[PDB]
RNA sequence: UAUGCCAGCUGGUGGAUUGCUCGGCUCAGGCGCUGAUGAAGGACGUGCCAAGCUGCGAUAAGCCAUGGGGAGCCGCACGGAGGCGAAGAACCAUGGAUUUCCGAAUGAGAAUCUCUAACAAUUGCUUCGCGCAAUGAGGAACCCCGAGAACUG
RNA sequence: CGCUCUAAUUGGAUGGAAGUAGGGGUGAAAACUCCUAUGGACCGAUUAGUGACGAAAAUCCUGGCCAUAGUAGCAGCGAUAGUCGGGUGAGAACCCCGACGGCCUAAUGGAUAAGGGUUCCUCAGCACUGCUGAUCAGCUGAGGGUUAGCCGGUCCUAAGUCAUACCGCAACUCGACUAUGACGAAAUGGGAAACGGGUUAAUAUUCCCGUGCCACUAUGCAGUGAAAGUUGACGCCCUGGGGU
RNA sequence: AGGGAAACGUGAUUCAACCUGGGGCCCAUGAAAAGACGAGCAUAGUGUCCGUACCGAGAACCGACACAGGUGUCCAUGGCG
């Protein structure tokens, strides 16, 4: 069974959603922890020095 | 969009367009250059009759693969562009209406000039193979009319 | 019937009000006047 | 603070529900429970609210079918609200 | 416009009060026949009625009640 | 799919967010609603 | 002389060029902390009609006071209707009012909602009662203490 | 030789600059200059400076455009489907009515889970979308629609998750254990209660008509028993009986 | 009561559902908690909040497309054969 097209078919299950914290669709409502902001894993603002090059 | 490419005196010409028609640029010129020098009427009477079935035009230009026809005179490839031709019967009937709005006899008039010009496409997307997607766009023509007294 | 209203009685027929289905409309909702 | 009745609701199924069924439709503050709907539009209007049906609008609003005693009348109380 | 900020303070905290309800009917009554397609509207004063409101708690609050 | 209070009011700005530029203001303005969105071509969050 | 080749002329297509700059880029002087008296950020609202933005926050493109200001005005937005202003508005400065929900987020739970009184947690003081207080997060980089590569040479 | 900008000296321009198109002259040449049309507002020369300074080439980047071509595709699938009259309409091979002829029968029928998000209904349209056309539409524009004590959620607990404590860690938004708390099932787990009829353009065990049921609370009577036990509460195969 | 233009039937066989039993198997032994029952009756009051439109597919979901692909459950008792 291709894992191209065909396995695309049974993608109907919803994870990422609006965070409640941020206001982006990255709260993953599975385990309940913003890829994005980093609500429900730290209180602290998820951020890096990566997200930007380094003398920037 | 165009503008007349044809210096026309108001005293005894009648002028007439078309503009961003989408029809095929390539059968606008065949029926151009074919009902050039031809008489209002006569040429009206002409496209009807293509439009019908009864007398194809002459493909000189773009002609490739197409079928030879029997009433074409002189040359051989040859179809009916129905389309462009009903385009150019409204065309006629604004430029023979001008006309007798002035006073001329309108059907009696000559066609001094006539041309086709592509003012550009209506872009559109088409779906493909392997995923990726293909032009597939839609011919906007403007064309003009030039009638004059004979 | 009516001097004062049949041009008004004869327009709840062809109002298309918004909310309102054409010619299902109260006439004291049509109470909107003018002339 | 916020305010209970926000304004009628008035479109065809809206009359007839109060032509014949004696019910007024609002647009409310969708934090009001159907209780709440009751006692402001009775202080409002004066009179006897019976039964509130409550949805919460594809509009952001939450529309109330609040219906009145066979002693008040629809048709009359919307005279007053406007409306008619 | 029609109710002037002196002519508030003029007022003793029932009278605000009683304006105030007073107001904040008129608006009401104004978002109804706006609800209901009218036009015998004045955008005019549905807008007052919401500053004229604003005002009166203004004070309310400044006074004390 | 079972949609919540707080979506379904979210949903219904979007939905609201969804019409067009009202004639008035392309006189006021002397002379396009970009955040234009289909049901099936665009993908609303969540 | 069809189909047609080369140069040009009239029109088109196209958006180069020139002119322009409400934006950028860099430098320099000044200045520089905010938050549980709940921030910064987000959500959802808020206009006569209002979709974007901005502003605002259910007192919702705004309320009050003092100073400035001036015949004009109702943001960007040059519409239609209506309205505000010498009971001196608009507009500007400062002080004040209000300031929904989520948000450190702190009564408890939750994708911005909800469930039956709240400094949740950790501390100091302690009338040992959360009574009086603290920490919690934000910020362009700069700063301090720790953990600490490899490509490459 | 030519390009940018700065400086000094010195000039041109709405009695029309730059740029552009065509045309004349000079220089070996980089290139300079003039004329005509256009344009409609800036433009130089010398010297001294400046420099994100001169391209035909990099499967160079971005944009535009030609031939290819009115060509390939709109046939191929055990679902080959239409036809004749007629309605509307400026326009109808494919929008609608009738007949005739077919297609689908675990599905091309009915109800749903997720997911989608208003795609639903109505009116008005056809510049866009629709493998042709469209008077049609899941398109565009304007209005409207989702009404529940007894359907779900809500509650419970399942694998398992989180939060607080405790400990570790240089340290944490990191980490195993132990405690306490909380979270974890909308078809498809357990689960207090509703049926039939009618109604709309669109809702419906939710609204209306009739009838019935459940829980809590209060008042009144009965009861003093009420906590043990039973139920919730369950594998696979074969099979009898009851029965709509 | 309702529904039907009307008649508004009676018996029968085989009988999904649903009920209730017997038997066999396992180096497999087949949840839990809330809740209910145990523990009556009359009358009255209360029952808040959230979901509730439509598709559910060779056009309304995933596959960039009104994509010959992919996508779970219930109707497995419609006639002949
Ligand atoms: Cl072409
Ligand atoms: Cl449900
Ligand atoms: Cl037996
Ligand atoms: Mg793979
Ligand atoms: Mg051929
Ligand atoms: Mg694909
Ligand atoms: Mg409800
Ligand atoms: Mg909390
Ligand atoms: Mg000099
Ligand atoms: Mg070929
Ligand atoms: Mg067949
Ligand atoms: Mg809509
Ligand atoms: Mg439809
Ligand atoms: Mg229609
Ligand atoms: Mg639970
Ligand atoms: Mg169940
Ligand atoms: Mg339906
Ligand atoms: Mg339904
Ligand atoms: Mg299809
Ligand atoms: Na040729
Ligand atoms: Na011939
Ligand atoms: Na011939
Ligand atoms: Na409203
Ligand atoms: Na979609
Ligand atoms: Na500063
Ligand atoms: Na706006
Ligand atoms: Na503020
Ligand atoms: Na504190
Ligand atoms: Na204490
Ligand atoms: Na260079
Ligand atoms: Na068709
Ligand atoms: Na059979």
């Amino acid at each position: 069974t291709g894992a191209g097209t065909p396995s695309q078919g049974k993608k109907n299950t919803t994870t990422h959603t609006k965070c409640r914290r941020c206001g982006e669709k990255s709260y993953h409502t599975k385990k309940k922890v913003c890829s994005s902001c980093g609500f429900g894993k730290s209180a602290k603002r998820r951020d890096y020095e990566w997200q930007s090059k380094a003398g920037e | 969009g165009i503008s007349y490419s044809v210096e026309a005196d108001p005293d005894t010409t009648a002028k007439a367009m078309l503009r961003e028609r989408q029809m095929s640029f390539k059968h606008s010129k065949a029926i151009a250059r074919e009902i050039k020098g031809k008489t209002a009427g006569e040429a009206v009477d002409y496209l009807e009759a293509v439009i019908e079935g009864d007398q194809p035009v002459p493909f000189k230009q773009h002609n490739s693969g197409v079928g030879h026809k029997s009433k074409v005179d002189g040359w051989d490839a040859g179809r009916y562009p129905e389309k462009a031709s009903k385009a150019f019967l409204d065309l006629l009937e604004n430029a023979v209406g001008n006309a007798d709005h002035q006073g001329f006899d309108g059907e009696a008039m000559t066609i001094k000039h006539v041309a086709a010009h592509k003012v550009g496409e209506q872009q559109g997307r088409k779906p493909r193979a392997m995923g990726r997607a293909s032009a597939w766009n839609s011919p906007q023509v403007d064309v003009e009319l030039i009638l004059e007294e004979p | 019937e009516t001097a004062v209203k049949s041009e008004l009685v004869n327009v709840a027929k062809k109002v298309r009000i918004d909310g309102f289905r054409k010619g299902k409309v109260p006439m004291n909702i049509v109470a909107q006047r003018y002339g | 603070s916020w305010d209970v009745i926000k304004h009628p609701h008035v479109t065809e199924k809206a009359m007839n529900d109060m032509d014949f069924q004696n019910k007024l439709q609002f647009a409310v503050d969708d934090r009001a429970s159907k209780g709440e709907v009751a006692d402001a539009v009775e202080e409002q209007y004066d009179v006897t609210v019976e039964q509130v049906n409550t949805q919460n609008t594809m509009d952001g609003e939450k529309k109330a079918v609040v219906r009145l005693s066979e002693d008040d009348d629809a048709q009359e109380v919307a005279s007053r609200i406007g409306v008619f | 416009t029609v109710l002037h900020v002196q002519e508030i303070r003029d007022m003793t905290p029932a009278e605000r009060e009683a304006e105030l309800d007073d107001l904040k009917t008129e608006l009401l009554n104004a978002r109804a026949v706006q609800a209901a397609g009218g036009a015998p509207e004045n955008p005019g004063r549905i807008k007052e009625l919401r500053k004229a409101i604003a005002r009166i708690k203004t004070i309310q609050g400044e006074e004390g009640d | 799919g079972k949609k919540s209070k707080a979506t379904k009011k979210r949903l219904a700005k979007l939905d609201n967010q969804n019409s067009r530029v009202p004639a008035w203001v392309m006189l006021k303005t002397d002379e396009r609603n970009h955040k234009r969105r289909h049901w099936r071509r665009n993908d609303t969050d969540e």
